[PDB]
């Protein structure tokens, strides 16, 4: 499903043919990626003292992953990869009604 | 050097009365300013 | 628009009210610098 | 034509 | 009642579905049975596409349940597109992305019916900036593939399409849009194809078609007229160099296949032949390829095409074209069968007309040395056609084509205003006079009657007179005394005037034109 | 590929850890995290392929990629 979505997106992200036997191991890589993430969101949201995981709860985590910097903030990272109708939810546009 | 500004401000009317809360064509002022003739 | 008229890629050096700067970015009005994304260019409609 | 035809009585 | 019913649906929108005393799907379904007959008047389509889709009740099922059939009976008008671009406003209501997908599919499917497509084209960027969102790209790409004009190919849009191609996939819809943008101003270069998905809507859209029913230059015929009219230097040379390098490369292509390449070359030489029959002057690569490839030529290799190329050969001198070409259309004429022989005196028959046309207006556009060229061509054919008469023991088939050539030699003065009455060489005249069938005998009779007519016409306006009239009176007294074997065949199948009537009546029309003369 | 599954990421975030309150579009942030993680995977696996000059990504390059990037992507 979604792991199959990412391995297919791996094909258009690696720009280069790979093997299916590589894909079920990258599936375990995504499973462990969540096995680190969802308890990294767990511990980071607990660090903020909030039960829920707000967007800034993940901005700090992505700062940990070195992908958010003072040059590359959270929102700019949304520009480069997410589609428009999806970043319309994340980065606040303006209508005098900023999302 | 002026039409090149008139093809810039024009295309930021095709992109400002699009991305905002436009209510673009249900208005008689913009309807002649939007659909801006090339 | 003044900066693009004579060329610039900075043109705001990250102008403020971040809802606004990203406004003219999603609609295609302006473009982020592909390498240093704290500076903006107006999409070069020329 | 009678040239395209004359090429098919050469055969036939 | 639909206008009343649709305003009731609007009331169904000014209030909630729960507060309504009746179901929407009942009244909108009565409207749907109406759509199965006639879905939406231009004003009706406009309004019901406007209010049902901007923000109001318009359920992503209900607005879609209508949008599947919310197209137009007569035509879609500008005001339909106007404030549904304010449904494309794509905001707090937005007519959320699924109904957007059916909406852009609506426009793609009914792009053909708008009174002023230029108005929507003037709205190009409003849909082009809708290409960035992922869900509408496969349909917005189709729409802009249908909406694109040169005024909408500004370089920033080219760079936006390139950014979309880099960020997103190589999707064939983006490739199709890129193909259009390359077909226009090439600020981008790239090398599926209007394969639509509105086929499901094309149940209703095929009903809509039925409803509207009831309620470098050779393969361009529209551009061939330009080159027909410009005898300009850099275009007849831009075209000469293409023909020479297409008749060389693709004819060297024979030397590797000679069987399967012998069908596109034949079908390309057919296009050359048609282009010359239209444009009416021999392409200067058509002869230049002929002199180059006639000595190497066989009898039957593209005979039907090569011997129609010979017809369109720029009249040269018949002293500079004879050794180069006609010395080979005799080198193969005298060594090949009748079926190539008849294909040359026919080829040179058409060559005679294509030289005499260009000589008629050489009288129109204001001779003697040009005269000597057609006269010598006809004599050389008249030399060709006495020895071809000898090779095949007076074969009637070959002499039929010989006379078919001479059927266009009797009428030089009457037809082309050219004073070039060239009589038979006797090796054909009496060889058909004392022939054995009448479809060749009446042929000769028609030719000589047109010869009488043409000589009489030349006597009116004015060497021809002395020796030509002597030879024609020779062909007359000898033959008019002779006017017999095929006539004997008729007489066996058969009171002199009644014999005539039996003749005459039975197709002998060249004999009619003589006997009346 | 131009998609991002709303349902799948939420189902994974609920299956793996039963006690969270991921926000309205927080799963979209999780998708961005995985998108960039697989970006790093693709690029550093291309580097791994050029390391052994293999013209096809294989198991022995992905396993080396994992212990670098997956550990790096840990918060």
């Amino acid at each position: 499903a979604g792991l199959s979505h990412y391995v297919k997106l791996f094909s258009f992200y690696a720009k280069m043919p790979m093997e299916r036997k590589a894909l079920e191991m990258v599936e375990k890589c995504l499973d462990k990626y969540f096995q680190h993430l969802c308890d990294d969101l767990e511990v980071f949201a607990a660090h903020a003292g909030r039960k829920t995981v707000k967007p800034e709860d993940l901005e700090l985590l992505m700062r940990r992953q070195g992908l958010v910097t003072d040059q590359v903030s959270l929102h700019v990272l949304v520009e480069r990869h997410l589609p428009l109708e999806y970043r319309q939810l994340l980065i606040p546009c303006a209508y005098s009604g900023n999302s | 050097m002026e039409i090149k500004i008139t093809t810039v401000i024009q295309h930021v009317f095709q992109n400002l009365i699009l991305g905002s809360k436009v209510n673009w064509a249900e208005d008689p002022a913009l309807k002649e300013i939007v659909l801006q003739l090339e | 628009e003044i900066l693009i008229n004579r060329l610039p890629y900075v043109k705001i050096s990250d102008s403020f009210w971040p809802p606004y700067v990203e406004l003219l970015l999603r609609n295609g009005i302006a473009l982020r610098h592909p390498e240093d994304p704290t500076r903006i260019r107006l999409e070069a409609f020329h | 034509g009678v040239l395209a035809h004359l090429e098919r009585l050469e055969t036939q | 009642e639909e206008d009343a019913l649709q305003m009731a649906v609007g009331y169904f929108e000014k209030g909630p579905i729960k507060a309504s005393q009746n179901k929407d799907k009942t009244l909108e379904k009565h409207l749907k049975t109406v759509e199965n007959v006639a879905w939406k008047n231009g004003l009706a389509s406009e309004e019901i596409d406007i209010l049902l889709n901007i923000a109001l009740s318009g359920k992503f099922g209900n607005a879609v349940n209508t949008r599947i059939l919310k197209c137009m009976i007569p035509a879609t008008v500008i005001s339909e597109d106007s404030v549904v671009k304010a449904v494309s406003w794509l905001c707090v209501g937005k007519c959320s992305g699924s109904t957007k997908v059916l909406f852009y599919r609506w426009l793609v499917a009914m792009f053909d019916f708008i009174d002023r497509k230029e108005q929507i084209n003037l709205l190009y960027g409003f849909f082009f900036a809708s290409l960035q969102d992922d869900a509408l790209c496969p349909y917005v790409c189709h729409l802009l593939y249908l909406l694109t004009k040169k005024e909408n190919v500004k370089p920033f849009r080219v760079r936006k399409l390139l950014d979309l191609q880099a960020k997103m996939g190589m999707q064939p819809h983006l490739q199709a849009l890129l193909s259009l943008y390359k077909f226009f101003a090439p600020a981008l270069i790239s090398v599926i194809y209007f394969k639509n998905s509105e086929n499901l809507w094309k149940t209703a859209l095929l009903a809509v078609k039925q409803r509207n029913r009831g309620p470098s230059v050779l393969n361009n015929s529209l551009l061939l007229h330009y080159i027909n009219c410009v005898r300009d230097e850099p275009v007849l040379l831009r075209f000469y160099y293409w023909l020479s390098q297409t008749l060389q490369e693709e004819c060297i292509w024979y030397k590797v296949n000679n069987y399967e390449h012998g069908k596109e070359f034949t079908n390309f030489l057919d296009t050359i032949i048609r282009a010359e029959c239209f444009l009416q002057e021999g392409f200067y690569s058509c002869e230049a390829f002929l002199y180059k490839s006639l000595p190497l030529w066989d009898g039957l290799c593209c005979r039907s095409q090569f011997l129609q190329l010979v017809s369109w050969i720029p009249f040269s001198s018949f002293s500079e074209v004879k050794p180069l070409l006609f010395d080979h259309l005799a080198q193969l004429f005298f060594t090949s069968t009748i079926y190539f022989k008849c294909s040359v005196l026919q080829s040179l028959k058409e060559l005679l007309q294509n030289w005499l046309l260009w000589l008629s207006m050489d009288i129109h556009m204001k001779l003697g040395g040009s005269m000597n060229s057609v006269s010598k061509l006809i004599h050389y054919v008249g030399w060709l056609s006495t020895t071809a008469m000898r090779l095949e023991s007076n074969n009637t088939f070959l002499l039929h084509f010989i006379l078919d050539f001479y059927e266009k030699v009797c009428d030089i003065y009457i037809n082309y205003n050219l004073p070039l009455v060239v009589l038979f060489p006797p090796g054909i005249f009496y060889s058909a006079l004392l022939s054995l069938d009448t479809s060749i005998l009446n042929q000769l009779c028609f030719i000589m009657h047109r010869y009488r007519k043409n000589l009489t016409a030349a006597k009116k306006n004015e060497n021809f007179s002395s020796k030509t009239y002597q030879e024609f009176n020779h062909y007359l007294t000898s033959m008019v005394g002779c006017l017999h074997p095929s006539f004997l065949s008729y007489a066996v199948s058969f009171k002199w005037s009644w014999y005539l009537d039996y003749l005459f009546s039975q197709g002998l029309q060249g004999l009619k034109l003589f006997i009346r003369s | 590929k131009r998609k991002a599954p709303r349902g799948f990421l939420k189902r994974v975030f609920k299956r793996k850890k039963p006690q969270l309150r991921l926000e309205k579009s927080g799963d979209l942030l999780v998708h961005l995290n995985c998108l960039l993680f697989v970006h790093r995977l693709a690029e550093e696996s291309r580097t791994n392929a050029c390391a052994s000059k293999c013209r096809v990504i294989n198991k022995e390059h992905v396993l080396a990629a994992a212990k670098v990037i997956l550990k790096k992507s840990r918060g």
